RNA sequence: UUAAUUGCGAUAACGAACGAGACCUUAACCUACUAAAUAGGGUUGCUGGCACUUGCCGGUUGACUCUUCUUAGAGGGACUAUCGGUUUCAAGCCGAUGGAAGUUUGAGGCAAUAACAGGUCUGUGAUGCCCUUAGACGUUCUGGGCCGCACGCGCGCUACACUGACGGAGCCAGCGAGUACAACCUUGGCCGAGAGGUCUGGGUAAUCUUGUGAAACUCCGUCGUGCUGGGGAUAGAGCAUUGUAAUUAUUGCUCUUCAACGAGGAAUUCCUAGUAAGCGCAAGUCAUCAGCUUGCGUUGAUUACGUCCCUGCCCUUUGUACACACC
């Protein structure tokens, strides 16, 4: 199973229809300086390492 | 939620206006000074005022502030 | 000619603490002026008297409850003394609100 | 005449007076020694401060604890706290201060309270609630 | 090496397992390193503890909960259900038993096994309920390390509790089995199955 | 050095006491043994029928040794606990009143327990010696 | 005479309250306000405040 | 302490006092399966017989069983205080009566009949099919007998 | 009742045979292998615990763990 | 931004007040002060038990001094402090360090403006009016009843097991409250299997009940996933106890009978730390009764540390033919 290990540079807002998600711009561990925004479920700070299968897909502010 | 109230801030401002000298940056001395000069019917309130004055002093080192 | 040591307890009970404290201080000062061996203004577990009640006269609202409390201050002042000196002391040494009480004898 | 301190240990309502004198190496709690205690699992907790600085700092200092308040767990914790304090106090008083500082460092890098006393006490269980916050049951039915 | 004695007598074994090494309940806290990238620090180890019980306040700010020992966390999770509310002692005992069982099982560091279990059962990407009008459509989302860890911790315990109802297999044994299943990823334990299901759900929305 | 008495891990001491009692044969059995609930919060007596009362006695003696002026009421309180009250929640009701008294009497007869002033019971000197011996034996068993 | 200290104090308070109520009722024309009880050995002083002191005196 | 061996000296699955005594149960709590036979009472009986509390219910010597039966019949003949009984000082006969097996039910029925005859409040309630011990049924138990 | 909590000689013999070369010697484990009850298992263990063979790891009540001699 | 009309800034407003805050009581810190044969701890008398050597462990109000713990008194103490960046380097918020204590330090107490035709005339010698009034709705005795059951709903408690169960055995609080003119809290000792009684007390109370030796919890054995030893429900029998009075068990314990219930459908309640939940105790009641309330400890976590999606409110902008205001 191919896994792409993400890493936080900045938190780009708490979101969701309710509150259980967070827009986060990420520079993943290997092959750095590529910024992709992903929505994250749990509590996240700065330099947090994130486990994900599907890397190169962007999700917006949820309705 | 530790936003200092109007009253405390006002008092601090007044103190700074009237006694800009004798406010030696650090808390402890400043607190005592506040207790001496300003008449506060409390202790906690006085402390708060002292803290705010110290903050103001710190600010006023790094430029001029409005009011 | 007398001077026979009895050892006398003084009770100081009240509510308004400041007054009580003042009285205690006064007593100690008086003891000092008559110069006697004495144990201090010994303080006991300041008994609170709690009465908790429905705030509602009639039981039709939310269940609001109030604890009406009575702070009490019990003080022992022990004297190594005869009785005459104690009597002399207790001629004055009375201030409003505070209870002055002499237990007398060891 | 002996070099000795009287230390307190404090958690919840448990209080523990450990007396730190000088002698062979006796560490007792309520007459019985340091070994027993008997929540059984929490035994190793009381062993922790001792372990941290070693058995060497006990062949000189004797510790004797009297514990009131609390329950079992709390009592254990209080004892632990007391023991931690006692050694430190002794070092501060009679032994060199470098040793004391080292002890402090060891404790602070492993701060399971100890030299810092426990903070929390219960909120008062106010009216309209079976617990402190926890209310009864509103029933708009 | 070197048993220094006192007036109050301590058993020999205890003396042996003391000063030389910064140990655990009886064995090595040392070694035991995280095989997986990420989740390090957020799966504790690092700071040596000698028991799986602290008064240590952690539910104070936010990211402090991810500095609480793994064994301790397990014990805490075990305290679930009303019959088991509070009773940390019991939980600690259970954890000890589990550790012993793991030790018995083909040697190895039990702590390491536990860590592996925690890693394996943690779901990667999960669906959250998105509004978008009225219908309960779900859009899959990346899960932060801490949350993942928490979920993993929960899941094993839940599985154990499920097992423990009407069984000679006392909870500890069940927990150990679950851990083993997680570590040797065979998808036979509850936790792993649940994780798989979640992943499937995510896929059906990705 | 010094042979200690309090330093025994509880249960072992009690067991030793029981064994000693069994060996001696001198106690005088209450008679209402086994035909009793022992505690007011009991549905079953002691499980092992014969013995266990001996253990209880030993425990009582140990408690006496530990403390100062100790009485029947306190003993009852000690050996009470939680009542299975069915639909109603537990309370705290004490142990059987006479049994403890009988035990105390038996102890007095043997010479373990002595009558104290002010109101209660303490330890006899021969009794103390016996206790010490028991402790020593326990230590030997451990060492 | 003599009860538990707490109890005694409570009783005294109650007495004071009763007295106050009585004065409100009885001295209505007298323009009464407050009672100031002073309990010493033998002589218990009871101070009473009013607007129309003359009426109270008689 | 030791496992009971031998090929088959003692027979499994018993039938004692008009009813059934199932094996694989240690002494006492298979005798509770007997209608009316006690826990404490059972223990006392066992003690009187002189049996260890380590045996199985699917064992027991015949002599022992006989002894047990004898103990069951009369509480007075053996060292039993006998105020642990269904009928102590009694409602009619005035002796010591702890009924056994399929007889307790009969006794109960007889008592009920007597009550009915007398026409006491309790009896009336029984007739109705309701609640004896002043228990109220404004809310609880909405199916009943 | 689910049986297999009897006595017998054959069962004892089987137990005797099922002792060397095993990772676990636990009460729960024994129960799982469709053998004697919880208390009986302990007794059986004790009978084999005379000259080596089976050695303890934990001594706790209802959570006992034993292992073979190495 | 804030818990906040809390503040900063923008700005025909400026400076104000009430409310929020502040304040107040309590809970936390003081090895610095004030003192304690009513809280404690030490050294030595007398001796008790040892190892048998000096040393331990004690008890004993003997003497002496201290005050850490206990208690209060007086103060002090945290002011988001110290940097780290963020945000106009405003207001502030987050992270580390120190610190007893960095969620308004926790918990309240108090609580504006106007109200609602909200609740009580059953708390009243608080009450306008109407009613009734002496073969009375005034009174008082005797008895029942407010506790009935075909069945609705809402508080709760106990259970549905091996995180057990029962014995043992270990053994730990904190609030409390408690009589002389009476029928209190009641130790301690003999008799009773319990329930209890009795002779002596001690306490108009840190001193006695009381270390309230509470439960939950911790060790060993016995039974091991059976409507079973889980569960103790419908029930008979004695002895007690309360009160003139217990049947419609007041309650109590003992033997028995030993049922419904194998984790609860639709809905939804409560909760963000000593918090939830567990587990008792005490008081309120009270002649007698606790499953209830107030309180207090005792164990003691999960997961947020957000957002308006649902629910409720709030303000703005909008429209209104309503203003007894959408019933
Ligand atoms: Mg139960
Ligand atoms: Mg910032
Ligand atoms: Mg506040
Ligand atoms: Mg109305
Ligand atoms: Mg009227
Ligand atoms: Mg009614
Ligand atoms: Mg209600
Ligand atoms: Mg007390
Ligand atoms: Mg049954
Ligand atoms: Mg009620
Ligand atoms: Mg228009």
């Amino acid at each position: 199973t191919p896994v792409t290990l993400a890493k936080v540079i900045k938190v780009l807002g708490r979101t969701g229809s309710r509150g259980g998600v967070t827009q986060v711009r990420v520079e993943f561990l290997e092959d750095t300086t590529r910024t992709i925004v992903r929505n994250v479920k749990g509590p996240v700070r700065e330099g947090d390492i994130l486990v994900l299968m599907e890397s190169e897909r962007e999700a917006r502010r949820l309705r | 939620g530790r936003v200092r109230t109007k009253t405390v801030k006002r008092a601090s401002k007044a103190l700074i206006e009237k006694y800009y000298p004798k406010l030696t940056m650090d808390f402890q001395t400043n607190k005592r000074l506040c207790d001496e000069i300003a008449t506060i019917q409390s202790k906690r309130l006085r402390n708060k005022i002292a803290g705010y004055t110290t903050h103001l002093m710190k600010r006023i080192q790094k430029g001029p502030v409005r009011g | 000619q007398e001077v026979v040591i009895h050892k006398i307890r003084i009770n100081l009970t009240s509510t308004k603490v400041k007054q009580l404290e003042n009285v205690s201080a006064n007593i100690i000062k008086n003891a000092e002026t008559f110069k006697l061996v004495k144990k201090g203004p010994v303080r006991l577990p300041t008994k609170v008297l709690k009465i908790s009640t429905r705030k509602t006269p009639n039981g039709e609202g939310s269940k609001t409850w109030d604890t009406y409390e009575m702070r009490i201050h019990k003080r022992y002042i022990d004297l190594e003394a005869p009785a005459h000196i104690v009597k002399r002391i207790t001629q004055i040494t009375i201030e409003p609100g505070v209870d002055v009480e002499v237990i007398i004898a060891a | 005449t002996v070099p000795s301190v009287q230390t307190f240990g404090k958690k919840k309502s448990a209080t523990a007076v450990a007396h730190v004198k000088a002698g062979k190496g006796l560490i007792k709690v309520n007459g019985s020694p340091i070994t027993l205690v008997q929540p059984e699992i929490l035994r190793f907790k009381v062993y922790e401060p001792l372990l941290l600085v070693g058995l060497d700092k006990f062949a000189n200092i004797d510790i004797r604890v009297k514990v009131t308040g609390g329950g079992h767990v709390s009592q254990v914790y209080a004892i632990r706290q007391a023991i931690a304090k006692g050694l430190v106090a002794y070092h501060q008083k009679f032994v060199d201060e470098q040793s004391k500082n080292e002890l402090k460092k060891a404790f602070t890098s492993y701060d399971r309270t100890l030299l810092i006393a426990d903070s929390r006490r219960p909120e008062p269980k106010k009216f309209g609630g079976r617990g402190a916050r926890s209310r009864f049951q509103k029933s708009y039915r | 090496f070197v048993p220094v004695e006192l007036a109050t007598t301590i058993p020999v074994e205890i003396q042996q397992a003391q000063q030389e090494i910064k140990l655990f309940n009886k064995w090595s806290f040392e070694d035991v390193e995280v095989k997986d990238a990420s989740l390090v620090d957020y799966i504790q180890i690092s700071k040596p503890i000698y028991v799986a019980h602290t008064a240590g306040r952690y539910a104070n700010k936010r990211f402090r909960k991810a500095q609480c020992p793994i064994v301790e966390r397990l014990t805490n999770s075990l305290m679930m259900n009303g019959r088991n509310n509070g009773k940390k002692l019991k939980a600690v005992r259970i954890v000890k038993h589990t550790l012993e069982i793991i030790n018995v099982l083909t040697d190895q560091n039990p702590l390491q096994v536990v860590v592996d279990a925690i890693i394996n059962s943690g779901p990667r990407e999960d669906t959250t309920r998105v509004g978008g009008g009225g219908a309960a459509r779900r859009q899959a989302v990346d899960v932060s390390p801490l949350r993942r860890v928490n979920q993993s911790i929960a899941l094993l315990t839940i599985g154990a509790r499920e097992a423990a109802f009407r069984n000679i297999k006392t909870i500890a044994e069940t927990l150990a089995e679950e851990l083993i299943n997680a570590a040797k990823g065979s998808s036979t334990s509850y936790a792993i199955k649940k994780k798989d299901e979640l992943e499937r759900v995510a896929k059906s929305n990705r | 050095p010094g042979v200690s008495v309090r330093d025994v891990p509880a249960q072992d001491f009690i067991n030793n006491y029981a064994s000693f009692l069994q060996r001696q044969g001198k106690l005088e059995v209450p008679g209402y043994v086994d035909i009793v609930k022992t505690s007011a919060g009991n549905e079953l007596p002691p499980q092992d029928s014969e013995g266990w009362f001996y253990k209880r006695a030993a425990s009582v003696a140990r408690h006496i040794y530990l403390r100062k002026q100790v009485g029947v009421g306190k003993l009852n309180k000690l050996y009470g606990g939680a009542k299975n009250r069915g639909v109603r929640p537990h309370k705290h009701v004490d142990a059987s009143g006479s049994i403890n008294r009988k035990v105390l009497q038996s102890l007095e007869k043997l010479g373990v327990v002595e009558i104290s002033p002010k109101g209660g019971r303490r330890i006899s000197d021969n009794g103390l010696r016996d206790l010490d011996r028991i402790a020593a034996a326990t230590l030997e068993d451990e060492e | 005479a003599i009860i538990s200290k707490k109890r005694k104090l409570v009783a005294d308070g109650v007495f004071y309250a009763e007295l106050n109520e009585f004065f409100t009722r009885e001295l209505a024309e007298e323009g009464y306000s407050g009672v100031e009880v002073r309990v010493t050995p033998t002589k218990t002083e009871i101070i009473i405040r009013a607007t129309k002191v003359q009426d109270v005196v008689g | 302490s030791l496992v009971v061996q031998e090929q088959g000296s003692f027979q499994h699955i018993l039938r004692l006092l008009n009813t059934n005594v199932d094996g694989n149960i240690n002494v006492v709590y298979a005798l509770t399966t007997i209608r009316g036979v006690g826990r404490r009472y059972a223990n006392l009986v066992c003690k009187k017989a002189d049996v260890d509390l380590h045996k199985r219910a699917g064992e027991l010597t015949q002599e022992e069983l006989e002894r047990i039966v004898q103990i069951m019949q009369n509480p007075t003949h053996y060292k039993i205080p006998a105020w642990f009984l269904n009928r102590q000082k009694d409602v009619n006969d005035g002796k010591d009566y702890h009924s056994l097996a399929n007889n307790l039910e009969s006794k109960l029925r007889d008592d009920l009949e007597r009550l009915k005859k007398i026409r006491s409040h309790r009896g009336i309630r029984h007739f109705w099919g309701l609640r004896v011990r002043g228990q109220h049924t404004k809310t609880t138990g909405r199916r009943r007998a | 009742a689910k049986h297999a909590v009897v006595l017998d000689q054959d069962k004892f013999d089987r137990i005797m045979k099922e002792a060397p070369t095993y990772r676990y010697v636990s009460v729960s484990v024994l129960v799982d292998r469709f053998k004697l009850g919880g208390s009986l298992a302990r007794v059986a263990l004790r009978h084999l615990e005379n000259e080596g063979i089976i050695k303890p790891v934990s001594k706790h009540s209802k959570q006992a763990i034993y292992t073979r001699a190495t």
